[PDB]
């Protein structure tokens, strides 16, 4: 998802579904790789719990 | 068929599977029928809720 080799053109933006798995954000919100992470209806701190 | 093995080839169950919102497959195993006694020998039961 974040590390994909190629990403979609926004005119044809990919909409992928995720389930049956655990949502660990620790290598995500806590990680240097992004110049923006904004959440909009949760605290990002809460995404584990 | 010459290998001294049993091997699946026929899989006629659907022509399409459009929208798969859940999927699972177990860890693999080698299915066979082995060991004999001549009377009707095994009861199997399932409950589905
Ligand atoms: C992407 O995956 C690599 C390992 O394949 C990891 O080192 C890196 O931190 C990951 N980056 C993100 C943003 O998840
Ligand atoms: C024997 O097994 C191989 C793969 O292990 C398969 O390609 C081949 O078709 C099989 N032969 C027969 C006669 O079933
Ligand atoms: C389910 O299939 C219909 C018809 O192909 C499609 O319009 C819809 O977007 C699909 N939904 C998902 C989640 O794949």
């Amino acid at each position: 998802v974040f590390n994909a080799t190629r990403f979609a053109s926004v005119y044809a933006w990919n909409r992928k579904r995720i389930s049956n798995c655990v949502a660990d954000y620790s290598v995500l919100y806590n990680s240097a790789s992004f110049s923006t992470f904004k959440c909009y209806g949760v605290s990002p701190t809460k995404l584990n719990d | 068929k010459n290998n001294k093995s049993w091997m699946e080839s026929e899989f006629r169950v659907y022509s399409s599977a459009n929208n798969c919102t859940f999927e699972y497959v177990s860890q693999p195993f080698l299915m066979d029928l082995e060991g004999k006694q001549g009377n009707f020998k095994n009861l199997s039961e399932f409950v589905f809720k």
